[PDB]
RNA sequence: CCCGGCGAGGGGAGUGAAAAAGAACCUGAAACCGUGUACGUACAAGCAGUGGGAGCACGCUUAGGCGUGUGACUGCGUACC
RNA sequence: GUAACGGGGCUAAACCAUGCACCGAAGCUGCGGCAGCGACGCUUAUGCGUUGUUGGGUAGGGGAGCGUUCUGUAAGCCUG
């Protein structure tokens, strides 16, 4: 099977994949609860049931995993003009990664 | 080490002698005089002494013979400027650099 | 009569391109090691046929 | 005595 | 992980070929430019490489426009000063259909490298079929 | 009473000096590269990073059109089919499928085309 | 003691914790110049970086498309004071 | 030196009218985070969950910081 479902961004391609995101709202732990993401896989879409737009029902969900929730990065970014180099900022948003029990 | 001999100052700039001791390097050692007593000039006989000393330097320091050995290493690198000052008309500046040069030259072997 | 910028080290040697000097070719004689200079003879006393200056 | 060794020898005795 | 679409170094190639002498003028440029970019294509993102041979005809006939024809001039300019500049015709220039008229086209797309030797990928000759000396090696 | 100033010396010189993507010369040589150079990227990065969300836009939507008009009607009437359609409708990037696995992009054709009125 | 010109200078050997401490001598940065190796480079236009980003060189994960120098090619794009 | 569409080219790829579709900016939206600031909950110096909201910026105003040397700290502590 393979999948896609959103929440910030449409990132969700792969079969279970184990691949980043966002994260929780009040930090990220590693174990996990069970909080299976909802619908929205092209009916997965893989099988000779490679059903085209999602729903062929309702209850075709996956399930957490809380691959690692955590990530730094940094990235400079920080401006410029001709009689002020504000030159002072970085803020990444933190993270957490998942490996999704599949369709 | 695998024999050494260098120079020290000898004076006779950079790029000057950059040149001569690049026709030696690779082969050698047996090829050193040949191809220097015969390429022409002065900064190619201020390697063909130090050539002959990194080869007397191996019969020494080092046990090896005169006929193998290799030449693996040259490089000429820049020795203090020796400064001091011309005259000219009216006398503007004359930086005038005497420049000079270490040598260093290393035959060891396959 | 004077440049306005700076020539790099780039260009350091984009002139110095040709002149890394050529060397040699060099033959022997029949009566030398081999030494001769490439016109010239025997160097190891001095001559070509015999009494070149002082030979044997 | 090798024609190196030999350009050696006919002169560390050109010293001698 | 991390999207976009990957274009090996290319890795795929054609052999196409197109008349011309169907009096279509330059709106055949377009898909024998985009053609030669990707259009119908609808993989291998471009913007880096890719490609797609095509392999045009004759094309000494194509209507043009509508007045076109006689007036459309095409200036070289050879540079070697003497006050250059060389007017021709269309007309004057269809008694030789090389690049241009048919190279009309190396100007509907990138210019410098990649759409440097993406519109060589070209090829004219001027009568179709009896010279089409090009690769026989199959064609469509 | 002192300073010597020469101790926060490199030590807040090197704090950028360390910038040699190559850059080239004293662009990573000496200061001129000062931040006429770092400070430079520190800009460049800024935008044209910034920029990208609208340079991988265009992209994918370019892959788009090509796909769906190449099984007949385009970007234009394509997205048209897909948007009136309200749990049925994802949008770009994944509209990248169209590359890795066909038939599904091509049946998400279907569901457009015949969603059209 | 050895090369050298009864030189410079240098190589061994001795000293000594150390000579990478050798007397131009403590630490030994920078501008600047060499030698080694890896990627790039001989149809290619510009403040030379940015976003992509292949490929090679390299270390990697009992795939999971990774770190590192590199950077063909392609979207912007005329240092500062 | 074409050189008075930017170009290639368009007899529509021009013009009038009409209409749907889409592309398009840092705008808006979504989402993870930062700070200043009024509210809700809670605790309760407080904060913190949330929440309304505000943060282009030269002259200049105001407010927090960073590190350099010396000083008691200290015959304390690191340290062959
Ligand atoms: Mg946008
Ligand atoms: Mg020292
Ligand atoms: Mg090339
Ligand atoms: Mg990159
Ligand atoms: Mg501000
Ligand atoms: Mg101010």
């Amino acid at each position: 099977m393979y999948a896609v479902f959103q929440s910030g961004g449409k990132q969700h391609r792969v079969s279970e994949g184990q691949t980043v995101r966002l994260e929780k709202l009040d930090i990220a732990t590693g174990e996990t609860v069970e909080f299976a993401e909802v619908l929205m896989i092209a009916n997965g879409e893989e099988v000779k049931i490679g059903v085209p737009f999602v729903d062929g029902g309702v209850i075709k969900a996956e399930v957490v995993a809380h691959g690692r929730g955590e990530k730094v990065k940094i990235v400079k970014f920080r401006r410029r003009k001709h009689y002020r180099k504000q030159q002072g900022h970085r803020q990444w948003f933190t993270d957490v990664k998942i490996t999704g029990i599949s369709a | 080490m695998e024999t050494i001999a260098k120079h020290r100052h000898a004076r006779s700039s950079a790029q000057k002698v950059r040149l001569v001791a690049d026709l030696i390097r690779g082969k050698k050692v047996s090829q050193a005089l040949d191809i220097l007593t015969y390429t022409n000039k002065k900064a190619a006989v201020l390697v063909k002494k130090v050539l002959e000393s990194a080869i007397a330097n191996a019969e020494h320091n080092d046990g090896a013979d005169i006929d193998d050995l290799k030449v693996t290493k040259i490089f000429v690198d820049e020795g203090p400027s020796m400064k001091r000052i011309m005259p000219r008309a009216k006398g503007r500046a004359d930086r005038i650099l005497k420049r000079t040069s270490h040598i260093t030259v290393v035959v060891s072997d396959r | 009569a004077v440049q306005q910028n700076k020539p790099t080290r780039s260009k350091r040697g984009m002139r110095r391109s040709h002149d890394a000097l050529t060397a040699v070719t060099s033959l022997s004689v029949d009566k030398t090691s081999g030494e001769k200079h490439l016109r010239h003879h025997i160097t190891a006393d001095g001559y070509y046929r015999g009494r070149k200056v002082i030979a044997k | 005595a090798s024609p190196l060794k030999q350009q050696r020898i006919r002169q560390k005795v050109e010293k001698l | 992980m991390k999207t976009f679409t990957a274009k090996p170094e290319t890795v795929k190639r054609d052999w196409y070929v197109v008349d011309a002498t169907g009096k279509t003028l330059g709106r055949l440029a377009t898909e024998l430019a985009r053609r030669l970019r990707g259009k119908h294509k609808a993989e291998y993102t471009p913007h880096v490489d890719t490609g797609d041979y095509i392999i045009v005809l004759n094309a000494d006939k194509v209507a043009v426009t509508g007045n076109k024809r006689t007036d459309k001039v095409y200036y070289h300019h050879t540079g070697h000063i003497g006050g250059i500049k060389q007017a021709t015709f269309e007309e004057m220039i269809a008694r030789r259909p090389e690049r241009v008229i048919e190279i009309a086209v190396k100007g509907m797309l990138p210019k410098g490298p990649l759409g440097r030797a993406m519109f060589r990928k070209l090829k004219v000759y001027a009568g179709n079929e009896h010279n089409h000396a090009a690769q026989q090696p199959q064609v469509l | 009473a002192r300073v010597k100033r020469g101790v926060i010396a490199r030590a807040r010189h090197k704090k950028i000096l360390k910038q040699a993507k190559g850059y080239y010369g004293a662009r990573s040589r000496v200061y001129r590269v000062a931040f006429q150079a770092v400070i430079k990227a520190g800009q460049y990065a800024y935008r044209d990073r910034r920029q990208r969300k609208r340079q991988f836009r265009q992209l994918w939507i370019a892959r788009i059109n090509a796909a769906a008009r190449q099984n007949g009607i385009s970007y234009s009437k394509f997205i048209n089919g897909l948007k009136k359609a309200s749990v049925e409708i994802d949008r770009k990037i994944l509209a990248d499928i169209a590359v890795f696995d066909k038939v599904a992009f091509t049946a998400l054709v279907e569901k457009a085309k015949a969603a059209l009125a």
